[PDB]
């Protein structure tokens, strides 16, 4: 399913940038 | 000699535990190795914000 | 009646720590802000120094500026940091340099806004506003610009107030920078006009203070402001606590200041000795009225035997008798007649508390006019014309772009406030 | 909170190897640029921001760039121990050398390289947020090192403006010579050295070799001991941004002390406990002891004598076990001697550093480990002494134009070298007549 | 939909409508004569390839009222003063220009009479302080002590005396502190005349740590630090 | 060739500026004439005027 | 009392969206539409932002409408999204493109039938009908033609109703597109003659909003648009719950507007402080008061300060003494009264509701109208005077089919809205 699919990217864009360090530099 | 801290008025004697409390101090890490007096500036800098 | 402090510079924001510790141990407020006292007497005006936050705690009405934030994130690490509001804190990026110019034109204009946005919030809160307090040095470079700019727009906000000053000023014989005297001279020029009573310590009369009267083996720059800090928070004791003599800042100023100009004082505090002697001294009115007149006991260098008493105040913490009180003056005025103003016929106030600070039995703190204050500004003004003679290091201050002329004025006001204590010290009746 | 490093020529890359070597060691990067962290946010420190930056990959590299025009010294770096720890355009280097020529370095061969070195320095100082200042190690003996130093002295200046360039300069030593031409390019190079700088810091090595034979304890000294005793000097001026203290020094103060006019900026430069490890079990070392050690002639890193002359203004630097009082009590019995002399307008001479961080030992070298040390730069009207012996030999060499023709021949006028003739003996004069006692009315 | 459609298929009375079309008119008019900005008008030597086109390109294409009341009460305080009006504040002090003629004494190592002026507030004033002076010591001042007249702040009484102001309050709003708190625009204190100082934008820096700040020349450019401050030049009255 | 001029020359030992200015005046006989003629002021409300005063 | 919702374009999508999260949580509306609130007070006024649908469900009274359909698909993606009606989307088949022209003349008119047949059918079906609130973006291209097409067009169906806007306009600092200026102007224009009350707001001001006072580390759009849909569910409240001083959209424009041309209002909302700030300071009415006038908790990059308040209104959620919000508002207007046009006696209303948003015992939002608004629209049209001198890129408009004539009479529309602020703004003497 479409929505399923672009809620678990959003959630794991989300995961990942939570950190101000791999925002900047990852 | 070479990896031995010196003892100081600032580190306080480590065999008997005294330590003299004065200003410009600053919050240590504890990782191994590392000197205490490094400076800490995370209050004051947001490290990588916007 | 809540007083607003201001700490400024390093110097400021170190005595600032050391007074607030020593304030909340006097009302027993534990560092996490807890009220943890055991009598209705330390709650019944905690109002006076803090603010009440939600759900038990206290926060202490306090601004902190400085240029570097160096200092900031030491007084945060300190053991009672926590206890500061942490939008409190007001801090620069690039450092005073030790320039009064650039402390005062350039990084002074950047900050000046928030740090006034600041002391209104803290002042428009009080239900009714006493006067602000300050501690800086005039030696340094952000302390001197910044605290006199800051006095400035205080006073021009709040003139009917009352402005205090502790101001820390060069040794002649141990300083830390070269330009000192330039720094010094503007900042006592901004002083004499915009403040209603100052008072001066000299960090070698406290090391005498130490070295002599504490024989400490090793004290340091905790010491000093330590002893600062004690005068700090009794100056106010009366304000705060009940008393058979209830007096105040407004009521010392009205009793100390004979002249609007002639505000500088001199400080004191009276049980100092050393835990070797501790054993063979009980406390009395007379040991402290004698302690609190010997010039060992005194925080400036200037010493009373070279001039005259125009007025002097005495505030007694303790349970004690006031005919003891009114006695030692009335013997200390008879006797030394010849170190009093004569055309003044009492020169001396007396106060009396009842509650002591913890521990101690009873405790004085002495302010004392004298025209002896004279000899610090003439020597600093001795430095500062073997420096500008030759242009020892104006190109850095005109850089900044001051004119010369600003120079020669702090030079005239300062000679004028020189001549002013001159003249009234050789006045007589005719 | 960070400082950029500019080596140039064969002197200021070995100079830099001895730095760099200092400042990981003190720090703690690996040699491969790696260094353990704490896992949890907020539990870290920045120490190593002044002089290094870390990559997403958790490599750190330095802020420096290394420039030559000979391959030879640069590939040597490249082939070395700390092959990974430099990023591979800051090493830069050209096709051939500027032939202890002034005139081929600033005119021919130096303006083909000066861009790529702007570039790299521009790249830095994007990748910056509060950079106070440049440093720059360089000789103005040899060709590369005085031309090239020149023209990107003179670039920087244009281009950054107001930012501050602090230069540790290896002089010609008074009579030790490696070179025939050494007074013409140290003569052209001291023109712009007065116009493009801020302080600067003259060394010979004949005072360095004087002080590793009478100090230390070395009968055949090298160049790696030299600039080992560099990189601690280096290393003690740093300290006040990188630890934690009780009086600080940021580097305007430096200069806003220091500096009595704007072309009174060359200091002398010393250091105190150079002692053999020998010595050390015989001898107390207090903060006065240390404090009389660094007056001494025999500690001084540049061939003068400061009793030839007056000092204007002290720097003095204590790392380690210090109290202020100790320190009040030093400078005022040194106030005391008669044989220190200020000049009459500069009665408040000093301005005190404490710092509570103690120098890092080096595995390989020569100074004793020790609880405390001080180091001090000053600057005093005895240097005006050290031109004028360059000025002999320039004189000297040039009554007979002796090899003039190179210089006109690779591109430069003849007359250039009357004008500096002239500009050394415009400030010679200047430090005379700064440090004359008072005035007259007539 | 204007306004004239909407009042004419409106339910009011004809009477409301005249007069709701007039106060519409005479908004109109009012705004007609107000102040202004140009309207903006193309250049004249503008070059080519503005009005040229291209084939593509052209495929795309398809082709009084406001009366003024200011009421008067009876006993109203007074809240002007001669001597305040006579003074300005972009100009220098009088203790200003009396240093500035002591640095030139001192300068040229001798003394130089000073320029007299027929100002009728300085006659006032120095007979005020002559009389002050006779009525205090016997004597009369002498030429050295009426150099004091320059270096103090005089005003009138309410009932005609000439005194001194003491302590002078800001020219701005200030505060008076008693039993409640007050803010007082004007006070018979001020020595100059009441205004409203400039103060700088709250918005002036970036929103973040970079250190942009907007232009002094326009109101949409940008500068930074580089060999200039933009920081401390951004106040304004409006 | 670069020929720019960065910093200002030295000063002479000669050059000095205006310094030791000083005013003349008794200070005493000053201030008491200044206390004589001072003016009263008051930090109370102005009373207010009533509703009826209108003109 | 039903209010109609209008969202447009990206910006208006994704503020709806948090909006509709907003009040769907306030009133206890689960995401699959059931009820599950746990009090009646809720009930009695759902209907004022809800419809009923048949077995318990309710489902928003809102329009979606866009040129393309990327942001439908975002929004139905949204945890909320399920709740609309799916017949109340409509969207077209290519974008705007960022002009003016191309949104409100030649794709505009090919869809706004149906959007109108839409809001027609949304407006009849209400027992009574409340203003509409429309949230759009001036700087784009479908949010400004369309949306101004559309209250054009409204505002000719519904002339006695209210028509109120939302909306952001272009920073001269953080811009996301070239063409801004023109768009501006055009809407700007289009605003003044038809709408009743405008709200502006910069999203710079938003971001030093969070830089500043919630001290976010890492702030996205999201946050931006809570702020907005706080205000903007903060300002009904007094329609939908009890109270002890009722008010209404009607009543505050009766009280705001004093000449039918000055319409335009900043906006403030003041309970913000962060998570780490927020143990050292209690939420109290002087605290809510002196933020909500403090220039830094405002909307707009025009600062209060280089103008005068003709009026404002502050609306108080809590439970609470009327004598301490009557007191602290008639202190502000005596400490600020230069900043207040002394031509009106009283300038601000007060207004108290007994329920406050969720999570705050207390809230207060604030309405201002204040003459520096004139800044902001001096600005936009310097930086269109620049372009338009040049004919910088009239071409795309004038292909679309604009008149040039069209560009002259909206700036001088704005330039004489710009000289009524301005001649308001000044005192005068005389
Ligand atoms: N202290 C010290 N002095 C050095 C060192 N290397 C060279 N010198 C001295 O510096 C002078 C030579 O300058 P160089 O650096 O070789 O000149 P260059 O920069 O290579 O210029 P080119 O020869 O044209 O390439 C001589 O006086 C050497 O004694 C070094 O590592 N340490
Ligand atoms: N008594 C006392 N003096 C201090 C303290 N810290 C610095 N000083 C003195 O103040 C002077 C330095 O001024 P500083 O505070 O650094 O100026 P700033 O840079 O403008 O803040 C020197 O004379 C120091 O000895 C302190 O904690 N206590
Ligand atoms: N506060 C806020 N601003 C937005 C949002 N989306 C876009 N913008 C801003 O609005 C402008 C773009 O306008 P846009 O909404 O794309 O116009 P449209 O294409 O007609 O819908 C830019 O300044 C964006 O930064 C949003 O969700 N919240
Ligand atoms: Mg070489």
């Amino acid at each position: 399913t479409t929505r399923e699919k672009k809620r678990l990217f959003m959630m794991q864009r989300a995961e990942r940038l939570k950190d101000p360090k791999m925002r900047h530099m990852g | 000699y070479l990896s031995d801290e010196p003892i100081t008025l600032y580190t306080g004697n480590p065999e008997t535990g005294c330590t003299m409390t004065v200003h410009g101090k600053t919050p240590v890490e504890p990782v191994e190795g590392r000197s205490r007096f490094g400076r800490h500036t995370y209050f004051t800098e947001r490290k990588y914000c916007l | 009646r809540e007083i607003v402090c201001v700490q400024a510079g390093q110097c400021g924001n170190q005595i600032g720590s050391k007074f607030w510790e020593v304030i909340s141990d006097e009302h027993g407020v534990d560092p996490t802000g807890t009220y943890q006292g055991d009598s209705d007497l330390q709650l019944e005006r905690i109002n006076v120094y803090f603010d009440e936050a939600t759900g038990g705690r206290y926060v202490p009405r306090s601004v902190l500026i400085d240029l570097e934030p160096g200092t900031m994130d030491s007084v945060r690490a300190g053991p009672y940091g926590q206890i500061f509001r942490p939008d409190n804190f007001i801090f620069g990026q690039s450092g005073a340099g030790n320039n009064w110019a650039k402390g005062h034109y350039t990084e002074g204009a950047e900050l000046i806004d928030s740090v006034l946005d600041v002391c209104c919030k803290e002042a428009e809160s009080c239900d009714c506003l006493q006067g602000f307090q300050i501690c800086h040095s005039l030696g340094g470079g952000t302390g001197s610009g910044m605290g006199t700019l800051l006095i400035s727009k205080l006073r021009e906000q709040y003139p009917d107030r009352i402005m205090m000053t502790f101001s820390i000023i060069p040794s002649p014989k141990v300083s830390d920078t070269v330009v000192e005297p330039y720094n010094t001279t503007l900042s006592v020029h901004q002083l004499v006009e915009n403040s209603d009573e100052s008072m001066c310590i000299d960090n070698e009369a406290l090391y005498d203070i130490c070295f002599r009267t504490l024989k400490l083996t090793t004290p340091t720059f905790g010491d000093l402001n330590h002893l600062v800090s004690a005068v700090v928070s009794g100056v106010t004791c009366c304000l705060r606590f009940p008393g058979q003599l209830n007096s105040d800042l407004r009521k010392l100023a009205v009793n100390l200041v004979p002249f609007p100009r002639l505000h500088f004082f001199m400080m004191g505090f009276a049980p100092l000795t050393s835990r070797g002697s501790q054993q063979y001294r009980g406390l009395s009115v007379p040991e402290l009225t004698q302690q609190m007149f010997d010039a060992k006991n005194m925080m400036q260098a200037a010493d009373p035997r070279h001039g005259r008493y125009l007025t002097a105040s005495a505030l007694f913490r303790g349970r004690m008798s006031t005919k003891e009180v009114d006695e030692q003056m009335l013997n200390v005025q008879n006797k030394n007649s010849s170190y009093f103003i004569e055309w003044i016929p009492n020169n001396i106030k007396s106060s009396v508390c009842d509650i002591p600070p913890k521990g101690l039995k009873m405790a004085v703190t002495f302010i004392g006019n004298n025209t002896c204050i004279q000899e610090m500004f003439r020597r600093v003004g001795e430095q500062f014309t073997l420096m500008f003679r030759r242009k020892a290091f104006l190109h850095w201050y005109t850089g900044e772009g001051m004119d010369e002329m600003e120079f020669t004025e702090a030079e005239s006001n300062m000679n004028d406030l020189v001549s002013e204590y001159q003249q009234y010290q050789d006045a007589t009746i005719e | 909170r960070e400082a950029i490093c500019i080596h140039i020529g064969q002197a200021g890359c070995q100079v830099g190897n001895a730095c760099w070597e200092l400042f990981c060691l003190e720090h703690g990067i690996q040699p491969d640029g790696a260094m353990p962290s704490d896992k949890t946010i907020g539990v870290e420190d920045d120490a190593f921001n002044t002089f290094f930056s870390e990559t997403g990959a958790g490599k750190h590299v330095p802020r420096a760039v290394f420039l030559d025009l000979e391959p030879t010294v640069v590939d040597e770096v490249r082939t070395g121990t700390y092959r990974q720890l430099f990023h591979p355009e800051q090493l830069i280097s050209g096709k051939e050398d500027a032939a202890n020529n002034y005139a081929r370095g600033h005119y021919t061969i130096g303006k083909e390289i000066v861009d790529l070195c702007l570039d790299r320095i521009r790249k830095l100082a994007d990748n910056c947020t509060g950079l106070q200042g440049f440093l720059v190690y360089h000789a103005v003996g040899g060709g590369t090192g005085s031309g090239l130093g020149a023209l990107l002295l003179e670039r920087l200046s244009v281009d950054y403006g107001k930012k501050s360039k602090l230069g540790y300069t290896v002089y010609p030593s008074p009579q030790v010579s490696t070179a025939v031409v050494e007074p013409y390019n140290s003569v052209l190079s001291t023109h712009s050295l007065l116009e493009h700088t801020d302080v600067a810091a003259m060394l010979d090595n004949e005072a360095i070799y004087d002080l590793t034979r009478r100090n230390l304890d070395i009968e055949r000294p090298t160049y790696t001991n030299l600039n080992r005793l560099i990189g601690q000097v280096v290393s003690s001026l740093t300290a006040s941004l990188r630890f934690d203290g009780a009086l600080n020094v940021d580097l305007t103060e430096f200069q806003t002390n220091l500096v009595p006019y704007p072309r009174i900026h060359f200091v002398l430069t010393s250091y105190a406990p150079v002692i053999s490890a020998e010595k050390a079990y015989h001898e107390q070392l207090s903060v006065s002891e240390i404090s009389n050690a660094v007056f001494e002639p025999a500690s001084m890193m540049t061939k003068c004598d400061p009793r030839h002359g007056k000092y204007m203004a002290c720097c003095l630097m204590y790392r380690g076990d210090v109290v202020p009082k100790d320190v009040n009590a030093a400078v005022a019995t040194i106030k005391t001697k008669r044989t220190i002399q200020f000049v009459d307008w500069s009665p408040t001479g000093f301005k005190c550093g404490i710092n509570y961080q103690p120098p890092t030992v080096v595995p390989g070298g020569d100074l004793a480990k020790v609880q405390r040390a001080v180091c001090m730069i000053a600057n005093s009207t005895a240097i005006a002494e050290v031109f004028a012996r360059i000025d002999h030999k320039f004189d000297l060499m040039y009554s007979k134009r002796a090899f003039v023709h190179w210089y006109v021949g690779e591109g430069m006028e003849e007359g250039e070298f009357s004008e500096a003739r002239e500009d050394l003996a415009a400030l010679e004069k200047d430090y005379e007549e700064v440090g004359a006692e008072s005035a007259d009315m007539d | 939909s204007t306004i004239y459609n909407a009042v004419d298929a409106s339910t009011l009375n004809d009477r409301c409508r005249t007069d709701l079309l007039d106060t519409v008119a005479q908004l109109g008019r009012h705004c007609e004569t107000l102040p202004k900005k140009a309207v903006t008008t193309a250049d004249a030597p503008l070059p080519s390839c503005t009005f040229n086109t291209t084939v593509s390109r052209s495929q795309k294409e398809i082709n009084t009222y406001f009366k003024d009341h200011k009421p008067k009460f009876h006993g109203a305080l007074r809240t002007q003063d001669c001597f305040r009006d006579t003074r300005d504040i972009t100009q220098l002090s009088s203790k200003e220009k009396d240093f500035v003629h002591r640095y030139a004494e001192a300068k040229m190592k001798k003394s130089i009479p000073r320029e007299e002026s027929d100002d009728v507030a300085k006659k006032v004033a120095t007979e005020a302080y002559t009389e002050a002076f006779r009525k205090f010591k016997g004597r009369d001042p002498t030429e050295k002590e009426l150099l004091e007249v320059e270096r103090l702040y005089f005003a009138y009484a309410d009932d005609g005396a000439v005194g001194v102001v003491q302590k002078p309050h800001f020219h701005g709003p200030h505060m008076h502190v008693s039993i409640c708190n007050r803010k007082y625009v004007t006070c018979p204190n001020q020595v100059y005349r009441a205004s409203l100082p400039a103060v700088r934008n709250a918005r002036s820096r970036f929103p973040g740590p970079i250190p942009v700040w907007t232009s002094t020349k326009n109101l949409h450019a940008v500068a930074s630090n580089d060999t200039y401050r933009p920081g401390v030049h951004n106040v304004s009255k409006f | 060739k670069d020929a720019s001029k960065r910093k200002d020359d030295v000063p002479n030992r000669y050059d000095k500026p205006v310094m030791g200015v000083k005013t003349e005046k008794n200070y005493v006989v000053a201030n008491a004439v200044e206390n004589v003629l001072a003016l009263p002021t008051k930090c109370i409300p102005t009373p207010m005027n009533r509703a009826v005063d209108r003109a």
